[PDB]
RNA sequence: UAAGCCCAAUUAGUGAUUGCCCAUUAUUCCUUUGGUAAGGGCGGAAACUUGGAGAAAGUGUAGCCCUUCCGAUGUAGAUGUGGCCUGGAGGUUAGGACGAAGCUUAUGGCGUGAGCCUAAGAUGGACCGGCCUCUAGUGCAGAUCUUGGUUGGCG
RNA sequence: UGCAAGGCCGGAAAGAAAUUAGAGGCACCAAGUGGGCCUUCUUCGGUAAGCGGAGCAGGCGAUGCGGAAUGAACCGC
């Protein structure tokens, strides 16, 4: 237990990736965050001022606080028998706007717009077709298999 | 005056019975002809294929029938939580189970413990009739009459016992209802024995998937 | 009485979302069951075709019928594995009635003298011999 | 003698309780002042409105009853 | 005076004695559970003597039923007979071994005059 | 048969540990009613009787007045005055001078709370007397009465944990306000912390 | 010319199943017991002979009565018991020279058990049982326990 | 003015992420424990070990039963 500093065992974790170093994006500076959206707290180095502790690196969570240049993010931390909603304070560059809901952001956007189209809408344009069923399949090349040595 | 309301509503004890064994009768044939028809229709599509130069891919098994074949001894906690969600809480608790993508991977992970396959029609009702129990008010109540079924499911479609079978034999529209409304099938150890229990069914043992050969395994257990 | 029937297992590769009509693969394997035939159907395609049992479907496995029960010769080109001289093939011409019969003797001979058992054993060219 | 054995199974007896939802302890406190000093004054008005909206109710519900 | 019907089968007959009870003239034929950490009885080996479970409980329908039917009820004087005479099918009196001889005759006289079966008597008259 | 279901069993308090012979009458009254009726009230008023004495917190007449004024402001204005049922007991409130003519049903009343009702114009009931008037408990406003702010519930906690405004168990009130409860004694128990 | 080894078998190439033996496992059947688990009665009627859909509004028992489900191991520990026991008190009921406590036991019975009750003493001689509360110097096999007594080795 | 923002809000909204859905949430009081060991998988140190130190899960401890002749741990249960 000789060393347990705030940045311990983190050579490869905060190290920038191969052939992508230097200053942060202009997207990451032109992001727009509110109190409530989700963010991937992907601590990048090359800013080295506002990086969170190692633990909060693959972690995503609500933004409970947006200061001028520091996003405050709550993150669930399974301590021992309970999770703490930790309240980390990082700068914006250590933050992505988390996709994690486009799975149903973009689903119910067109899913309702066609459920409405299917319930009332204007008309019901036919959609994606069935996937798994039978069929009298016609082959196009026969083959066999014994060995290759 | 009390012996009249009863005597009048004891007719409801009789009229609602005969008016229940008729709905039970009229659908149980419609289900049998779904069986007799859609199997005949399966043959021809496999007649026109093998004759005129095609292959009729046998569509898919919609439903699996998962029996836990090793006990509650030392079990990895992920192996153990899966079998708690399949309701395989003790040895030989055959349960009917869809084979979705999410589901069949819960079988992939606990195969050393389970022994599943695809249930024949003859083995789906053999389960339901000889060993079928319902969850009446949190109790394991045997399926003794069709009246026990409709009171428990209530879902406008599930009236008789051959009707629970058709919901189980096909992937059904009421399958999370007919199965979850039942207790896992506490079964007997198969007569004649098991070849092993530690090795897969393909390596001389017996577990994992035995496509359609679990009937020869459930017959000895029902 | 001889175990290990002869199965004709055939199958595509779940067509396809990429190729939409993958070539069909059929081969005949001796196996106790058909679950063991499909288990060794999806071992050839996983190896000789790089196709998973997941990403493919079995078209029609089938039990070959028989040959008119009458004695005849059989040379069975068989390939086993062992720490005993890893991956050696063999010929071991047997004289049994049916192909099922002779290949049975093939397995009960290798497991007898090389201790190589069913899954360490591939088979090829179960044919007959006039003289 | 550090072991960590039996600990993951101790944490899962009484369960690793899930986190509280956001409507628990959503104290926007210690956060950035110019927000909460505005999300304060707007709460004062919205309370004068909540009190006022109940004043007509009862008085409408009296005469119109 | 006759019993009421029952199903009097009994689970276990051999009493539960404590362990090593015969090896010592000091211990008692009275079950004390072995608190021993590695006693063979507590950890229930095969050829060891059993331990009172809930599982040995008599059928409740026939629990407390004397072999003559007639669940028992202790009787001290002839007035306690009348308090039993309504259950003279379900209960039987038992004189209390401290009631002397002068009073014990005054009881056994009344019992036959009441058909209140006593588990005690048969002195030239039952 | 592995279960895991070992600790899902809840402690429901099947019966009462009370020895008061006049509440074992109300309990048998409200097992009959709570069982052989389709009353939601009788269910609820029965678990509150078998409940203990520290859990049947008293409601003051103040609390009863105000909440019965918050009911009676939205009614038919001539329909009826519902009965304020409390399964604890009613205590007078010297902070409420004028009390309405409200009917109340409590297991008990203060001698100053019974006279305050009867002087006001209402009549305080009992539960053998409410089983005669709405036994199903139609038009009855069931009440608990605050059990927070109780001095027992505000010692619950640690009091040395950040964000723990609990009261330490200390007879001497001027004993423990030193180091640990001062910003200038090397640490001050952090009055706030997000949980 | 195996009862060894490696492969297979399972009634013998005749026609598709379980060769066969063993458990505190599984299934089913009874019985207990807990869940406060669900129900239903929770004061008088009949199926050929009796039992109960007449036994009391009830945590707890010799359960209010039925019947239904499910669980049932366990050291440290925790808790419950209308639960067991000893000394004594306040109540009640009651025994006793026609034999109380005690004591003996191949004296049975009955409670899962702690234990209780009985009988019979070619025992004992004068006190004492049940129940509800109260009370404590209240349960012993094991402390190189303490005291008394005996015993082996041992004539 | 209106966008966007916060605290709100009513009009309106439905699903044509599987399973178990063996009920969620807190709270209080109090023990015992704080010498573990074995094992699977992998692996640090050591000539090595029935070795020391770890990670994972399982066990034993605290537990029998069944059988590996025999065995705290193995195989079943
Ligand atoms: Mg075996
Ligand atoms: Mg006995
Ligand atoms: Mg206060
Ligand atoms: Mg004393
Ligand atoms: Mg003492
Ligand atoms: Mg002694
Ligand atoms: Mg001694
Ligand atoms: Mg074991
Ligand atoms: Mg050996």
């Amino acid at each position: 237990v000789h060393s347990y500093g705030y940045k311990s065992g983190t050579r490869h974790l905060f190290a920038k990736k191969f052939r992508k170093h230097g200053a942060p994006s202009v997207s990451t500076i032109l992001t727009n965050i509110k109190v409530g959206d989700y963010v991937d707290v992907v601590a990048d180095s090359a800013v080295r001022e506002g990086m969170p502790h190692k633990y909060y690196h693959g972690r995503t969570g609500i933004v409970w606080n947006v200061t001028p240049r520091g996003v405050g993010v709550i993150i669930n931390k399974p301590v021992r028998t309970r999770t703490l909603r930790k309240r980390i304070c990082v700068r914006f560059e250590h933050v992505r706007k988390s996709r994690c809901q486009e799975a149903f952001k973009a689903k119910e956007h067109q899913f309702q717009a066609y459920l409405a189209a299917k319930k009332a809408g204007k008309a019901l344009p036919p959609l994606k077709k069935s996937s798994r069923m039978g069929g009298i399949v016609r082959p196009k090349n026969v083959e066999v298999l014994a060995r290759r040595v | 005056q009390q012996t009249e309301n009863f005597k009048k509503a004891v007719v409801a004890r009789k009229a609602a019975k005969a008016a229940l064994k008729k709905t039970a009768y009229l659908r149980a044939r419609k289900y049998s002809r779904e069986y007799r028809g859609a199997e005949k229709k399966l043959v021809t599509l496999r007649r026109q294929a093998a004759s005129h130069g095609n292959y009729y891919l046998e569509a898919k098994p919609k439903v699996a029938v998962v029996t836990r074949i090793r006990g509650i001894a030392k079990v990895n906690p992920k192996q153990r939580k899966i079998l708690q969600l399949l309701r395989l809480r003790q040895i030989f608790n055959t349960v009917f189970v869809k084979m979705n993508k999410p589901m069949e991977n819960m079988l992939r992970a606990v195969e050393p413990y389970i022994a599943y396959g695809y249930p024949s029609l003859a083995t789906v009702r053999a389960m339901v009739y000889k060993r079928g129990y319902l969850k009446i008010n949190g109790q394991r109540v045997k399926i003794t009459d069709n009246q026990m079924i409709k009171d428990k499911y209530n879902n406008a479609d599930i009236v008789c016992a051959e009707d629970m079978v058709n919901q189980i034999y096909t992937c059904g529209k009421h399958f999370r209802t007919v199965t979850h409304g039942m207790w896992p099938f506490k079964l007997a150890p198969p007569a004649g024995g098991m070849r092993q229990k530690r090795r897969h069914f393909v390596e001389g043992g017996d577990y994992g998937n035995r496509d359609t050969l679990i009937n020869r395994f459930l017959a000895r257990m029902i | 009485k001889p175990h290990l029937r002869h199965y004709q297992v055939v199958g595509r590769e779940s067509p396809s979302e990429k190729n939409p009509e993958p070539t069909v693969y059929k081969f005949e394997v001796f196996a106790p069951n058909f679950v063991v035939a499909k288990s060794r159907f999806w071992r050839m395609m996983r190896v000789k075709n790089k196709v998973k049992a997941t990403h493919g479907d079995v078209l029609s496995c089938k039990v070959v019928k028989d040959a008119k029960l009458v004695a005849r010769n059989y040379l069975v080109d068989i390939a086993y594995y062992s720490q005993r001289c890893g991956y050696t093939r063999m010929v071991k011409e047997f004289r049994d009635v049916s192909k099922t019969g002779a290949v049975s003797q093939a397995y009960h001979d290798l497991a007898s003298r090389h201790r190589a058992r069913y899954h360490n054993i591939e088979v090829l060219n179960v044919k007959s011999i006039p003289d | 003698n550090h072991t960590n054995h039996n600990q993951s199974s101790k944490n899962h007896r009484n369960g690793i309780k899930g986190p509280m939802p956001l409507h628990l302890h959503n104290s926007k406190r210690g956060s950035w002042l110019p927000a909460l000093v505005n999300a304060r004054r707007v709460r004062k008005h919205n309370q004068k409105a909540a009190l006022k909206k109940r004043r007509e109710r009862i008085a409408a519900f009296a005469a119109k009853n | 005076k006759p019993t009421v019907s029952k199903a009097i089968v009994k689970k276990r007959t051999k009493r539960f004695t404590r362990h090593r009870y015969e090896l010592f003239p000091q211990l008692s034929s009275s079950w004390r559970k072995p608190r021993g950490e590695d006693s063979p009885v507590r950890r229930r080996y095969k050829g060891q003597k059993a331990m009172p479970n809930k599982g040995y409980g008599s059928d409740r329908a026939t629990k407390y039923i004397t072999p003559s039917g007639f669940r028992s009820f202790p009787i001290n004087n002839v007035e306690d007979l009348y308090m039993l005479v309504m259950q003279n099918r379900k209960y039987a009196g038992v004189i209390s071994h401290t009631v002397g001889a002068r009073k014990r005759k005054a009881i056994a006289r009344k019992a036959m005059e009441l058909d209140v079966r006593l588990a005690n008597g048969n002195a030239k008259l039952r | 048969d592995l279960t895991g279901i070992s600790k899902k069993s809840r402690v429901i308090r099947h019966h009462t540990y009370s020895t008061n012979p006049y509440i074992k009458l109300l309990i048998k009254l409200y097992k009959f009613l709570a069982k052989r009726t389709s009353s939601g009230f009788n269910k609820v008023v029965y678990q509150r009787l078998i409940k203990s004495r520290s859990n049947r917190a008293p409601i003051s007449l103040s609390r009863i007045a105000v909440v019965m004024k918050r009911k009676a402001v939205f009614t038919a204005k001539s329909k009826a005055a519902p009965i304020a049922v409390v399964v604890g007991d009613v205590l007078d409130d010297v902070r409420m001078a004028r009390i309405p003519a409200m009917r109340v049903c409590a297991l008990r009343f203060s001698k100053s709370a019974r006279q305050s009702i009867v002087a006001a114009g209402g009549e305080c009931l009992t539960f053998d007397q409410l089983a005669m008037i709405a036994p199903t408990g139609k038009n009855t406003y069931l009440l608990r009465g605050r059990k927070s702010g109780r001095e027992s519930v505000r010692h619950f906690g640690a009091s040395g944990v950040p964000g723990s405004h609990s009261k330490p168990y200390a007879t001497n009130r001027g004993k423990e306000t030193k180091r640990g409860r001062r910003t200038g004694r090397s640490y001050k128990r952090k009055a706030f912390r997000h949980v």
